[PDB]
């Protein structure tokens, strides 16, 4: 069967029979051709963008026809495929085509036996060159000159031409009957290679076709794309115009219909070379081999380590699945072969090369790291696409830098940042759509077991799209310019630093009444207003003793402006978490590096404005189960946008939800239907503890199965039902196969025994409980106890919560602050 | 409708269509129950295999089909808005028009335009 080898050279001239991928139309074209002749000008033409192996098909036709020459009625003898591209700039093709033609008349004249008709057919073949060579300088000549008169009317010739004159196109015709005659053929084959090389050179090759091979004695096929042919063509005409009437008839009424007639001009010309009945289509590798199923009458198989059978070979499309779905850490559903079809419609050329250079960089390893494998093959293999995108070259500046630059620009190219940071190839340019396949890759392989700076894609990389998306809006440019520069992209020292900056830009934004709880963060009061009722009082930082003091360190986000403005977000936490973890593994490094997170930090805000001890040793206990897991984590580029989409969702939804029931007195109270400053917090990390364990179930690598259910994908927003119930139904189906919960969710487990997360997840004012909510948060808390080895609160401490020791497990003042912007004058409904 | 024939990859286009999905607003403008319920899904699907296989649709009728329910829907919008009235709850006369008057008239819009130019 078709079988490639990825270890034979695979070359034009390399394909031998059971390689060739096209069979059915070296075949096909084979029987047409005779037809033709066994029945003017005779051309057919096979069609194929670059890659995808014209030249390793036109030769196989040639071959075919020679082999059984004799055999068959009709004769027809090859002349060798002609590349007009490595031909000299200046030999006309006539020349090169009587040139071959010479050869095989000359070898066949020493093949006569009888010196009788060796002697005459040699005469008369030397009779037809002569001629040739006395007319020649018609085809290049700058002037004419009237010594050539005497030369047309040159009649004193022994053979006959029905034309008078010099004409170059009756000497040729009967030099190629009389190179029939001495072939013995009914036909002669001229063979074009391809222009793809330099199109230049076809216009040669398309007016030597029309101009010459007029003969029904000859058989041109040509190769190439019809497109380069066209924009060849297209451009020959416009040279046939006047040029002071291209300036002097300027007018886009006129110029509308000078386009119309060379479009009628490149339209007959095309249909009257290569007719269409004639024409052959070289199909690509997903026409070939199809979908899942059949899908297509070829089937390609291919080796993957030397030493090979032919019974052990692979299927192309789970070749190039393999190496997806391996190499980019996916799993078998639509993402994963969306890719791969997406490969399948590049051309073979840069398909094979693909393939050879991953196949062969596998087998050294052998004698791992499949994504630094299938990186370098793809990274090698779209150049020209990553180059004209603006996309970075170097393979020392792989670092997630850099990657939220490209991405930023990724999807400004793209136009679309709502999708754009999934990394999926649906762009309108197959260039961008090749770039999206090595970002993939990028995303697999830097990310690739790190816990700390995936968040960074995930916070800089697709975070910054989002927000550039809403809050902010050649000078639409120049504002790219002033954002891009400003908010640090390809300058990120800290996760923290961008959450930092971000809480600086996504405040700039026009709120219905002029509430300060923006999206994913509250803006609390750095002032003190009177008539502040219940007891409700000013936002203290005092009063947080112990762990929970350092949780709204790093939340809290001072900006500098005329006048100073707080906030506390959910992203500074992303900022911390990423951070912390980008540390050591002693425990004196994660005390060095607690500091860097709960000091001071602030931001300034953008031009364009109108304006512990004990927690120690948790933490690393937390870092001491981190390397156990995070080198087992297979991030997928999608993944990471999948997880921030429903973040994104859900914050908006936080953000409109809690807003409202920011009432006067009493907002902790009983009822959900009423919020408080530390309620928004509460779901906030909730939020991103339900974004990360929702899709991971779905689109991670390491967990085949899904296992949320077939349910439905409702957000916790207002309640921890929805969070609740996920889980629960999560260790049933572990049951069956008894699995474990550390490699189910690497990113969930892990993110659930953070210390800087725990006080964020049950505020003591920001809790909603109630006698039939309880009953969910006796779930919320025998799910959690088991997974990680004890509960994060004792009975004691958690039933304080429900219904007098200030202890650090909690929040103790956030619940009490007052938010900017929140007029405290409408009391709670019930 | 474009999916496989199995019990298993219904359920993924079944599932995918339960998520409402993110949606920001375009720039240029100024600023068990379910395991019983994908067999009656594949139910239909298990038709749709079975039936429109030897249809012959021209792209006519496809804009024909689409031309009279972009129409219908217009004529919805335009006379569903004014019956918003106090009791238009559970609106058992033709005056009161609920939120579901409102959105009734317009599956039955897909039903016809799949008829008058079918
Ligand atoms: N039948 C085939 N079997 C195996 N590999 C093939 C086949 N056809 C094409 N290829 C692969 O695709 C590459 C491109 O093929 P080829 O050079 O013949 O086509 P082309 O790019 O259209 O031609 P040209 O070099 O004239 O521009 C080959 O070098 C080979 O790697």
């Amino acid at each position: 069967k078709i079988i490639i080898n990825l270890f034979a050279p695979n070359l034009p001239g390399s394909t031998k029979e059971d390689d060739l991928i096209q069979k059915s139309l070296r075949d096909q074209l084979v029987e047409s051709i005779r037809n033709s002749i066994a029945y003017g000008r005779n051309v057919f033409f096979v069609d194929g963008t670059r890659g995808a192996g014209k030249t390793t098909f036109i030769n196989s036709v040639v071959k075919s026809l020679n082999s059984d020459q004799d055999d068959v009625k009709v004769n027809i003898k090859c002349l060798p495929t002609i590349d007009p591209t490595k031909l000299p700039r200046h030999e006309p093709i006539l020349v090169t085509v009587t040139a071959r033609l010479n050869k095989m008349v000359s070898d066949k004249l020493k093949g006569y036996w009888a010196s009788n008709d060796y002697r005459k057919q040699k005469e008369q073949w030397q009779n037809h060159l002569a001629q040739l060579q006395r007319g020649l300088h018609l085809l290049t000549d700058k002037e004419y000159k009237p010594e050539y008169f005497s030369d047309a009317l040159k009649l004193d010739a022994q053979l006959d031409y029905s034309i008078g004159g010099q004409d170059l196109s009756e000497i040729f015709e009967e030099l190629v009957k009389r190179a029939c005659e001495i072939l013995d053929c009914k036909a002669i084959l001229i063979t074009f290679d391809d222009i793809d090389t330099q199109f230049d050179a076809g216009w040669d090759v398309l007016e030597s076709i029309r101009k010459f091979f007029n003969s029904r004695k000859l058989v041109v096929v040509a190769t190439g794309d019809l497109r380069l042919y066209s924009q060849l063509i297209r451009g020959k005409q416009y040279e046939n115009y006047s040029k002071t009437l291209l300036e002097q008839e300027k007018e886009s009424v006129r110029l509308a219909e000078r386009g119309y007639m060379v479009e009628h001009l490149e339209q007959q010309y095309l249909l009257k070379l290569f007719p269409v009945q004639k024409r052959i289509q070289l199909k690509t590798m997903l026409q070939l081999v199809g979908e899942k199923g059949k899908a297509g009458k070829e089937e390609i198989k291919v080796k993957t380590e030397p030493g090979m059978q032919d019974i052990d070979a692979i299927d192309v499309r789970q070749a190039i699945g393999d190496a997806v779905r391996e190499g980019l850490n996916l799993r078998e559903g639509s993402d994963a072969d969306m890719y791969v079809n997406e490969l399948l419609k590049q051309p073979v050329r840069l398909l094979m090369q693909v393939l050879q250079d991953f196949y062969t960089k596998k087998y050294h390893a052998t004698s791992l790291s499949v994504p630094n494998l299938l990186r370098n093959a793809l990274y090698g293999s779209m150049l020209s696409s990553i180059y004209r995108a603006g996309l970075n070259y170097e393979q020392h500046r792989f670092g997630m830098d850099s990657l939220c630059k490209d991405i930023f620009t990724y999807v400004k190219q793209d136009r679309d940042f709502n999708t754009g940071f999934y990394l999926r190839p649906q762009s309108e340019s197959e260039a961008l759509r090749n770039c999206s396949i090595y970002l993939a890759s990028q995303v697999s392989e830097n990310c690739q077991g790190s816990l700390s700076k995936f968040l960074q894609m995930l916070l800089v990389g697709c975070g910054s799209v989002s927000i550039f998306n809403q809050f902010v809006t050649e000078k639409f440019e120049q504002l790219i310019s002033e954002y891009v520069a400003y908010m640090s992209v390809g300058r990120i020292e800290s996760a923290s630093h961008w959450a930092n900056r971000c809480c600086a830009v996504v405040a700039n934004s026009p709120n219905d009444e002029k509430i300060g709880v923006f999206l994913g963060m509250v803006q609390l009061n750095r002032k003190s207003r009177q008539h502040m009722p219940g007891g409700y009082k000013k936002f203290n930082i005092d009063t947080e003793n112990g762990l929970a003091k350092a949780a709204m360190a790093s939340s809290l986000s001072t900006v500098a402006s005329n006048n100073l403005m707080d906030f506390c977000s959910v992203f500074n936490l992303i900022g911390a978490i990423a951070d912390i973890s980008a540390c050591r593994c002693e425990r004196s490094a994660i005390t060095n590096a607690f500091n860097k997170v709960i000091a001071q930090t602030t931001c300034i805000v953008p031009p364009w404005s109108e304006a512990f001890s004990d927690a120690i040793t948790k933490v690393e206990q937390w870092l001491k189960n981190v390397n156990e897991i995070e080198i087992g984590i297979r991030p997928s580029a999608l993944l990471i946008g999948k997880v921030w989409s429903r973040f994104y969702f859900n914050l908006n939804n936080v953000a409109d939800q809690h807003k409202t029931r920011l009432y006067r007195n009493a907002e902790h109270g009983r009822m959900a239907s009423q919020s408080n400053a530390a309620k928004i917090m509460r779901f906030n990390v909730l939020a991103f503890l339900h974004a990360v364990l929702v899709e991971e179930s779905l689109y991670h690598s390491v967990s085949d199965r899904e296992y949320i259910g077939e349910g439905l994908r409702l957000n916790p927003v207002t309640s921890v039902d929805e969070f609740e119930k996920k889980i629960k139904i999560i260790g049933e189906k572990l049951k069956a196969d008894n699995k474990t919960w550390k490699n189910t969710h690497p990113l969930f487990f892990l993110l659930i025994s953070c210390p800087i997360l725990h006080p964020f997840i049950f505020p003591v004012g920001g809790i909603n409980c109630s006698v039939k909510a309880l009953n969910k948060e006796t779930s919320f808390n025998k799910l959690i106890d088991e997974i990680v080895g004890d509960k994060l609160l004792s009975d004691e401490e958690w039933d304080y919560l429900t219904k007098q020791q200030i202890f650090q497990n909690t929040i103790t003042s956030l619940n009490s602050s007052t938010i900017v912007g929140a007029s405290y004058d409408k009391d709670t409904p019930a | 409708s474009a999916c496989r024939c199995e019990r298993s990859a219904i359920t993924n286009a079944f599932n995918k269509v339960i998520a409402q999905t993110t949606c920001i607003v375009p720039p240029w403008s100024e600023a068990t129950e379910f395991s019983d319920a994908i067999t009656k899904v594949e139910q239909w699907l298990k038709n749709v295999n079975e039936i429109e296989i030897g249809i012959r649709p021209s792209a006519l009728l496809i804009g024909k089909v689409w031309s009279r329910f972009y129409f219908n829907l217009n004529n919805v919008a335009d006379q569903h808005k004014t019956r918003l009235y106090r009791n238009a709850e559970h609106g058992r006369m033709a005056s009161q028009s609920n939120a579901a008057k409102i959105m009734r008239f317009n599956v039955l819009a897909f039903l016809h335009a799949v008829l008058v130019e079918e």
